[PDB]
């Protein structure tokens, strides 16, 4: 997260971390459930084997209220493509079910229409991670959320270098230092309604950083209500 | 109706036969005024103080 401010104590709790064997963050994630996590299709292809982490906001130090989960089923949705970044969608059975706790809970999944026509038309989203907080930097030590504005459908395809797809949105900034970036991807994208926070979307990608005339894009949750469902359930 | 603020729902709101009916996310319960939700602790889509 570039920009943004730190997630204070039990501020963002449905971010979760996927690890690899070495113990470090390379994707986000977003809490569900006690037994499911929801990620992108992508990060499954930057890690041999990963572990999740819950709970965590400073990864240099062991705190107590962090937990690791290891990964029972991963769903990958079959229409993923590195050619597109269409699609970029996954969801992570877990071998051991998350204790909710302070800085530990998930986000609410929202109804597909109701969600559209209100959460959607928020003025505003909030994204979070442990991803790099400059274009060429490394990887976050803190735990940070960014609000970021929902940006104009024609806006965004103006300004992309890629095909957006209707699976995708746009949110952050024109000119303005403010994005997610490499690591934040797989993570959060909540919309808050009357205090409580749903999920929105799926940090997915973006060209570079920050980048005047970019914006950050999101896979588009709502699209993928029922299989996000069916995934939890088959 | 679903409209206006939401029908006055906390959450979900459709319009079924022109009124408003208001609905939960999953670990919520309709309060019996119909339109508030009624966490079942630690509640999707809450931050948490404790
Ligand atoms: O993987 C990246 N970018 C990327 C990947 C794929 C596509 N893409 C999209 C559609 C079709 C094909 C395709 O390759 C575009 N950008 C990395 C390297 C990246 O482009 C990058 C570039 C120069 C740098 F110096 C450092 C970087 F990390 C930034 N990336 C990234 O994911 N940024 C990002 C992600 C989410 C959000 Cl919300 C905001 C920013
Ligand atoms: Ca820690």
């Amino acid at each position: 997260i570039v920009g943004g401010q730190e997630c204070k104590d039990g501020e963002c709790p449905w971010q979760a971390l996927l690890i690899n064997e070495e113990n470090e963050g390379f994707c986000g994630g977003t809490i569900l459930s006690e037994f499911y996590i929801l990620t992108a299709a992508h990060c499954l292809y930057q890690a041999k084997r990963f572990k999740v982490r819950v709970g965590d906001r400073n990864t240099e130090q062991e705190e107590g209220g962090e937990a690791v989960h290891e990964v029972e089923v991963v769903i990958k949705h079959n229409r993923f493509t590195k050619e597109t970044y269409d699609f970029d969608i996954a969801v992570l059975r877990l071998k051991t079910p998350i204790t909710f706790r302070m800085n530990v809970a998930p986000a609410c999944l929202p109804e597909r229409d109701w969600a559209e026509s209100t959460l959607m038309t928020q003025k505003t989203g909030i994204v979070s991670g442990f991803g790099r907080t400059h274009e060429k930097g490394r990887q976050s030590t803190r735990l940070k959320m960014l609000e970021v504005p929902y940006v104009d459908r024609n806006s965004c395809k103006l300004s992309s270098s890629f095909i957006i797809t209707q699976n995708m949105f746009c949110a952050g900034y024109d000119t303005k230092q403010e994005d997610a970036c490499q690591g934040d991807s797989g993570g959060p994208h909540v919309t808050r309604f009357k205090d409580t926070y749903f999920v929105t979307g799926i940090v997915s990608w973006g060209e570079g950083c920050a980048r005047k005339g970019k914006y950050g894009i999101y896979t588009k949750v709502t699209a993928f209500l029922k299989w996000i469902d069916r995934s939890m359930k088959t | 109706l679903c409209s206006l603020d939401n029908g006055d729902c906390d959450q979900f709101c459709h319009e079924e036969q022109n009124s408003v009916v208001c609905s939960c996310a999953r670990g919520y319960t309709l309060a019996d005024n119909g339109k508030a939700c009624i966490p079942t602790p630690y509640p999707c889509g809450k931050q948490t103080l404790e």
